[PDB]
């Protein structure tokens, strides 16, 4: 986990996940960009349900990957996530790390779309409404079928997944269209005795095999 | 031993009613039209949102049903208006008369009209789910890729106006085939709001 | 005999259905081929063929004033002579090009255009003009300044009288929402025209557009340029 | 590569709609005649006024449609009389049992007729624009071609007079088959004022 | 000629049947096949994961 | 550009143009026609919309070439066109001489054929009406896909094009069918400080490869 | 059986056409030929004669 001038050393290097056994490879203009963009923390809590950023939509105003979004205009990159969650041996808990491909989103009890400002949400991403269903009508419980690890506090702290690029077409809009959402659901929530239990959740994002075009 | 009927192939090419209209005849202005998508019946909507990508030719059907308000024998035209060309607008317009739309002259006594629509997108697979936007500012529509949109399927009787009126019912039915599909998806468990997006009620 | 049966699709009229049908008069030779010059076999080649561009898009410009940029004394130091928008589908300089009316024939496009540009001055007029490129999303430039800092050229037609522009490869089709935006091709003023005293000092330029060798066009639809006086 | 659509072979064989006119049935004199150009349909005019020579072979799909002012079952017949022969005047004149000329005997209740007419200029190419005239003098007429007549499409009801009256649209579909084409011209950019010439008005 | 004779079944549509139509679109070569991650070739696949 | 008892000693033979790549040859009877036939010197000025002629009609009452048209009856011949165009270095002014098969002209703002006068102009030839439409309703910015050279007096003063035989038959009428029509369009007009501009344009015309049928 | 679909020309009579029709009287041998003097095969041999 040393990409570019940026460097995590954690010490629980457990096993990776290539989404779908696909690494990701350059398509046959391109170190900027290829770094880990360590996200803010969020808070775990006892009455959690999950948070979600989209990608690349989480990087879009960050450093040399949204400069380069929003002077280029197609890319192609795939992503190296790294989901860690540091507690103590007296915590208790699994999260979900699932990214899923092509997430689109669903509103809850109304016919009306979401909108822009529900979509893209950028560093700070979003909270899951109903995460049983995961906030698309489907449901939690298959939501292994996408590329996932389990983060159970009493195994292990982290989880890394590996995303190629997923896309129909060779390149895409950045600030159009997300391709993968990172998704970290509490399926069994936070327990020690103390009731504010609050244990940090840190996201980092670098993206792998940057591909450009349109300056 | 026995994994060759749970085949993608297997599991999707039925041919599946797709659209069903009645349409009458008088002096959709009296003819049918149809935007060529998946998401009219939930059962095959469904089965196709267990994927996330899905390459695939379409196969209509178009399986045509008179009933006069004694059966006259019509000619019926079914043309295929891809993303890029006119559609009509009214049953005798000059869109009908178009050189590069594929057009199909059918009766009612015949067997039903079909043909085979080919992959139609600009990219290499149907999304049938967008985690983004069509248009290039915030005002456009989630959800919605510009790339898959099919065509319409527009349908007029051929015939001027007769005495008696009539009411046509068209059926079609496509069965997708030489299907690729990519990223399995979990089945939907809530019930649909709407065919244009994935909203869900509990 | 043969036991048949037919399938669903039989006795119909598909218009884009290729079958062997009955001669009317068989037994008929018709005239043999002889050589004619210049044999179509692929629209392609048509396209790849230089036409003028609209470079005047002004308004008011009408008939062959639309075919040509006066640059002269009223053209100052670093002004915008013009911007040609790349939308081959839009109502702009390339709409009545070889490569803009037979593009309109088909619904995606994809390939490398090419801009010549042809200045039409007297022999001893010199000056510096910059033609920038913008690429597709990026914003047309408005100051000179600002156009130096994109993919440009610097073209003193002082003694060169033409220069090719290659725009990259595109894939057209594949930005739109409706035909959005291609990129645009500007010009700027680098230095003023300087002609000697006896030469006119209103000189023109003229543009062409070709498109390349890896041009390609699909899916055929009806052109709608065209919308009769005087058989049966 | 992706060349093979813009093909002039593809780029011009499609089935345009090339005649469309309704002819009445009581005691044109009451038939269908059409002399076989191409310059009907400006769409159709356009695409081929982007060459100055073609060859092909043309092929002429006749589709009825009949409605009585329960359709009747009633045979057609559709001549071709090449440049050198006589047309009927009249629907029960000599002319329609030529024997020599190409006949076509099908019902409304057929498949659409169809037949290929060969190339029948006594040059090796239609001229599509010809700088010339017709006649051997200064009152011939300017821009058309005797060479490059194709003839004339007759089309008739063989069945006597009937106690009912009906109308026949006919529609005449034209495919040009094995197109060969030279010396590509620019497209024209003004409507058209007319079939006979190339006169424009701004 | 070829003599022939239609069989019972002649001109019906089942929905279940395996035969080539005709295109409506011929000479339109559609977008090639680019490689998309996580082909499902088989629904067996997608029940064998937990 | 020496063909039979004439000769044309200009000085700057730049390139030539082989019409759609062909050369005249002769086709498997036959020094008195094949020479040059220098029109009339036109004027180009500041107003001037562009001038044509049509081939074989500006030659069928010339020399050697308009005797044997008009005791014969059919033609067959190619067309060595040789424009040249001769001004100072302080003109300005690109000229597109366009050679047009078919050439098959409209009239304006009437249904009415044109007629043998408004065609067969000979060898005054004639003036453009609406250069920009090529009075034929097409365009004259496409209208480079015809066999066509440039004269941009700053760059050259002459062009050459080489003309074959253009017809679907294998001979001709002469008096009846034209098969070429020289167009010589000033796309950008005439300019030195005088307003009184008026260069001088040649064009010399040598058929090349005559052949005769019916004395 | 045989797939089949009808195309469009089916059951026309194209007074043109050279198909193979049946025989009313198979089984029917004809007299057989003969040389008869003068055979023509060919018109143009009938426009060469002055």
């Amino acid at each position: 986990l040393k990409l570019g001038n940026s460097a995590i050393v954690t010490q629980e290097a457990a096993n990776y996940c290539c989404a779908y056994g696909e690494w990701p490879n350059y398509l046959p203009t391109q170190t900027a960009t290829d770094r880990f963009y360590t996200l803010k923390s969020v808070k775990w809590e006892t009455g959690s349900t999950g948070w979600w950023w989209k990608l690349p939509d989480a990087l879009n105003n960050i450093g040399m990957f949204g400069q380069n979004v929003q002077h280029h205009y197609l890319y192609r990159s795939g992503f190296l996530i790294h989901v860690q969650c540091n507690a103590t041996k007296f915590h208790q808990g699994a999260l979900l790390v699932v990214a899923i491909p092509e997430h689109q989103r669903g509103a809850h009890n109304t016919n009306t779309s979401p909108g822009f400002d529900d979509i893209m949400k950028g560093e700070e991403g979003g909270t899951f409404n109903h995460p049983y269903v995961l906030d698309d009508g489907t449901s939690l419980a298959c939501a292994t079928i996408f590329p996932h690890q389990w983060i159970n506090l009493r195994t292990n702290n982290s989880a890394t997944i590996v995303l190629p690029w997923m896309n129909a077409a060779p390149m895409d809009f950045p600030l159009r269209h997300n391709q993968w959402t990172l998704a970290i659901i509490p399926v069994v929530p936070l327990g020690t005795r103390t009731t504010s239990s609050m244990v940090p959740i840190t996201v980092s994002i670098a993206p792998m095999c940057c591909e450009f075009n349109g300056l | 031993h026995g994994v060759s009927e749970t085949l993608v192939e297997n599991f999707l090419s039925r041919a599946a009613l797709v659209s069903k209209r009645s349409f009458e005849y008088k002096d959709d202005k009296n003819f049918f039209k149809w935007t060529i998508n998946t998401r009219s019946f939930v059962q095959l909507r469904r089965k196709l949102e267990l994927f996330t990508y899905l390459r695939f030719d379409a196969e209509i059907t178009i399986l045509t049903t008179v009933a006069v308000n004694g059966l006259p024998d019509l000619t019926l035209q079914a043309m295929f208006v891809p993303t890029g060309a006119l559609t009509p607008e009214k049953q005798d317009s000059f869109h009908w008369q178009s050189g590069s739309n594929a057009s199909v002259f059918f009766k009612i006594s015949d067997p039903p009209a079909r043909i085979t629509i080919p992959f139609m997108c600009i990219n290499s697979a149907y999304s049938v789910f967008y985690d983004g936007f069509a248009g290039f500012e915030k005002n456009g529509l989630y959800g919605i890729n510009p790339a898959d949109t099919i065509g319409n399927l527009c349908v007029r009787i051929v015939n001027e106006h007769q005495p008696v009126g009539f009411t046509v019912t068209v059926r079609v039915y496509m069965k997708p085939k030489h299907i690729k599909a990519w990223a399995p998806r979990p089945p939907r468990t809530l019930p649909y709001m709407s065919i244009a997006n994935a909203n869900y009620k509990g | 005999g043969v036991p048949t049966y037919l399938l669903p699709g039989s006795g119909q009229f598909l218009t884009t259905d290729d079958h062997s049908s009955a001669p009317a008069l068989p037994c008929f030779n018709p005239t043999p081929e002889m050589h004619i010059p210049g044999q179509v076999r692929n629209m392609l080649e048509v396209v790849q063929v230089e036409s003028m561009m609209e470079i005047n898009n002004t308004e008011s410009a009408v008939g062959m004033e639309r075919l040509k940029v006066d640059i002269s004394a009223l053209t100052d130091v670093d002004q915008l002579l013009f911007n040609i928008p790349l939308d081959i589908q839009l109502d702009g300089p390339l709409r009545n090009t070889l490569v803009g009316n037979i593009s309109r024939y088909y619904t995606h496009w994809s390939g490398s255009l090419e801009m010549t540009f042809m200045f039409c001055g007297s022999f001893m007029a010199a000056g510096k003009l910059i033609l920038c490129y913008t690429p597709p999303g990026g914003s047309c430039p408005t100051t000179r300044e600002t156009a130096m800092l994109g993919t440009h050229i610097v073209w003193d037609f002082g003694l060169q009288s033409s220069v090719t522009l290659i725009i990259p490869w595109i894939s057209g089709s594949h930005y739109r929402m409706t035909n959005a935006n291609v990129g645009y091709v500007t010009c700027f003023m680098q230095t003023n025209l300087i002609v000697p005293s006896e030469s006119s000092d209103t000189c023109s330029l003229i543009g062409f557009i070709a498109a390349k060798d890896d041009f390609s066009l699909r899916l055929m639809r009806d052109s709608p340029d065209i919308g009769l006086h005087a058989a049966y």
